[PDB]
């Protein structure tokens, strides 16, 4: 997911805006959906929900607009066990022999029959909550097993905590509500108000260790490697209390990362550290938000975003709708050269050719350039060493950087994954001259609509996760709703689209409207004023009761 | 007492829902998002109550792509009936309105559904919701970030045999 907000130091009206682009499933539990609700005198809001919720979750109102990105932050711990040497299905707790409780669930299946069946299946659980398998890394065997805590298991303040969210004035009102409630499960949220302020909050459901506590309580391999694993034989180890948070175990509203602004704030599912990086956001817990390297969705956004030039809705919309991928800007001139370098070499000819057509873009005219530099960059991802300019904590925003061509070992590297790329490209079915258009579609019915966008981990802005279908790319997820707002005076501008349409059945007149308009990006307006509304020549009215 | 709602749909079928209260604003949306997506709405509740083995067996998977059976006990263990009415407990007099209002509008759109934009029409699957069954998808929403990512590992979790 991507979002900006921008504030009044940096727009071109002097008011704030606000870009949402969240990437998330195009079928399914996740699916967003578009709506208005209004109590008249008291709510009155619009954005898109997901399946079940009476609420909504990105959106905007008469003086606020908001939005999410999935955070880096830890929602739950794995706890190492050690085991009772005498007893595998006890476990020790400052030295002392606990039992797993067993909590037994029955299923009924359905067999070849027809009939059902009843299965019986048992779940252990120890004080942590319960015990979680994954072969070769996390085992259950006669020494050790992991126990998994969900922090927001006890979170039963999320739907509050959204429809709050809904009845917000504006961003110090929408700070408010959000600190004082904690009931985002794991998301950051971003926003911008008339007034225009621009906000970023870290602020999600978050398990609490002391600082003191870290060293010594987290499991140092794992860590490493990415898990929030802690010590489950030391009952210091549990959750830290503090009486400020709103549920026991999570961290304080206060030691959450925010960012109140008056140029920018953005997010690209990268840690809070340089949300604006003229304030980098550091001292965090490890469970929160660590300094890593950012990736190239935010690394492409901050490249557009930086400077003293002001920013017009145009220029966020087109940072998505251009389809720009930020990862060639890397490595494709380095890797042009090393073409340059090899002509002769027919193996690599047809993809150099490729590349140096290429748009470098994932737009549907694009040309087959970006399914070799796909594949190129997938091997590229593996070598050691191949940058010319590594990671630089010190520049972050401009590295890495280039190809080591001027390293042997690296030149013949490089050169080996291009040709194995190209071979792998060449080898499938992909016809002379098809345009990216041609290979990643949406099927609607017995129809496809050609979609552009590509994946993020390219640095496509516009995020679009596809799978290979017989003769083509189906795409699965990615940019889904948009809503670009902006505030002038006659009431909240919203301008955007739902990449899927709003109804998931192909019987429905909205099945893929909204998807054809996707394939043309061409964006419209979100009606929300009673004059807007009413304007809309499609206006269609339905009034319905029944008793309680 | 007395569930009502005034819905405009503008272009692409948007519904703008206006209401008195919160229990008319979810009567207002349940109906709505019924029109368009019963079904999808339908099958994701089958998955998080654990029954989709019980409907469509073994070999199927959910629309999250995990097997029918594994998915089944991760949801029986996620939406056990206490977990659910201590969840349901914690509610503010507001949200059950909401939510006793979406089940209500989703159930009135099926009651009158003739498959105009219902492709799953009757399938046993296809049926009446309960607020429970909004509190299973809450609390499947709620753990994505957590324990949902384990699903399988937590049913792949077993003691140890008489291995050496
Ligand atoms: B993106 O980080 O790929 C997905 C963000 C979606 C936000 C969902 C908010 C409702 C729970």
């Amino acid at each position: 997911s991507n979002a900006i907000a921008v504030g009044s130091e940096r727009s071109a009206d002097g008011k704030g805006m606000l870009l949402a682009n969240p990437h998330f499933p195009w079928n399914g539990a996740m699916r967003f959906y578009q709506m208005h609700l209004t109590i008249p005198g008291r709510l009155d809001v619009m954005g898109a929900s997901l399946p079940g919720l009476p609420v909504v979750n990105i959106g905007f109102s008469r003086h606020l607009a908001w939005t999410h990105t999935v955070d880096t932050s830890s929602h739950f711990t794995l706890y190492r066990l050690a085991l009772d040497p005498k007893d595998p299905r006890r476990y020790l707790v400052d030295g002392r022999s606990l039992p797993l409780e067993e909590k037994s669930v029955a299923i009924e299946v359905r067999g070849a029959d027809g009939k059902l069946s009843r299965v019986e299946h048992k779940v252990y659980q120890s004080i942590y909550g319960p015990l979680v398998v994954w072969p070769g890394k996390l085992d259950w065997n006669r020494s050790e097993a992991y126990a998994l805590r969900d922090a927001n298991l006890e979170n039963t303040r999320v739907l509050q905590q959204w429809y709050s969210i809904n009845q917000a004035s504006d961003v110090a009102d929408l700070r408010r509500r959000v600190e004082a409630l904690q009931g985002i499960p794991w998301v950051n949220t971003l926003a911008a108000d008339e007034q225009g302020n621009a906000l970023y909050m870290n602020q999600s459901v978050v398990p609490y260790l002391k600082p003191e506590l870290i060293p010594a309580c987290a499991i140092p391999q794992l860590v490493a490697e990415g898990l929030p694993a802690l010590q489950g034989q030391d009952s210091r180890c549990a959750w830290s209390r503090d009486p400020a948070a709103a549920q026991a175990g999570i961290t304080p509203a206060a030691q959450l990362p925010v960012l109140l602004r008056r140029d920018f704030v953005q997010n690209s599912n990268d840690s809070a550290w340089l949300t604006n990086p003229a304030s980098p956001l550091q001292g965090f817990s490890p469970l929160v938000s660590q300094e890593k390297p950012i990736g190239p969705r935010a690394r492409y956004a901050l490249s557009r975003l930086q400077g003293k030039q002001p920013l017009e809705a145009k220029t966020l919309e087109e940072m998505v709708t251009a389809n720009h991928v930020f990862s060639a800007d890397q490595v494709l001139p380095d890797l042009l050269r090393l073409c340059r370098d090899n002509q002769g070499e027919k193996s690599l000819a047809r993809a150099c050719a490729a590349l140096a057509q290429w748009d470098r873009g994932a737009n549907l005219d694009s040309g087959s350039g970006f399914v070799y530099f796909q594949r190129f960059m997938q091997r590229f991802a593996e070598l050691d060493g191949a940058w010319k300019e590594p990671f630089d904590a010190q520049r972050p925003l401009d590295t890495p950087q280039g190809i080591a061509l001027d390293r042997p070992q690296v030149a013949t590297q490089v050169r080996q994954a291009l040709a194995d790329a190209a071979a792998e490209v060449e080898k499938s079915g992909i016809p002379d001259g098809a345009r990216w258009g041609d290979l990643q579609v949406s099927t609607r019915g017995q129809e496809r609509i050609a979609i552009p966008g590509g994946d993020g981990h390219f640095g496509v802005y516009n995020a679009i996760q596809s799978v290979r279908k017989g003769d083509h790319l189906e795409v699965v997820g990615g940019t889904s709703y948009i809503q670009l707002v902006t505030f002038p005076e006659e009431g909240p501008k919203a301008r955007g689209l739902l990449a899927f349409s709003q109804s998931s059945d192909p019987r429905s007149p909205h099945y893929r409207d909204q998807t054809e308009l996707f394939s043309r990006q061409q964006w419209q307006t979100l009606p929300f004023s009673d004059r807007q509304i009413d304007a809309d020549p499609q206006l269609q009215r339905l009034s319905i009761r029944e008793a309680a | 007492t007395g569930l009502a709602a005034d819905i405009r749909w503008t272009a692409y079928g948007v519904p703008h829902i206006r209401a008195k209260d919160e229990r008319g604003l979810g009567y207002g949306i349940g109906y709505a998002y019924a029109r368009d997506n019963a079904c999808l709405l339908a099958e994701e509740i089958v998955t998080a109550r654990g029954e989709r083995a019980r409907y469509f067996g073994s070999e199927g998977k959910s629309s999250a792509e995990l097997d029918n059976l594994p998915s089944d006990i991760f949801y029986a263990w996620l939406n056990q009936p206490e977990a659910l009415q201590a969840f349901w407990q914690a509610q503010t007099p507001a949200v059950r309105q909401l939510l006793e209002g979406y089940a209500a509008g989703f159930n009135r759109f099926l009651r009158e559904a003739d498959g105009k934009t219902t492709s799953c029409l009757g399938q046993p699957w296809l049926r009446a919701i309960a607020t429970d069954d909004l509190l299973r998808l809450t609390r499947r929403l709620l753990v994505e970030g957590g324990v949902g990512q384990f699903a399988d590992a937590l049913v792949a979790a077993a003691p140890p045999g008489a291995e050496k």
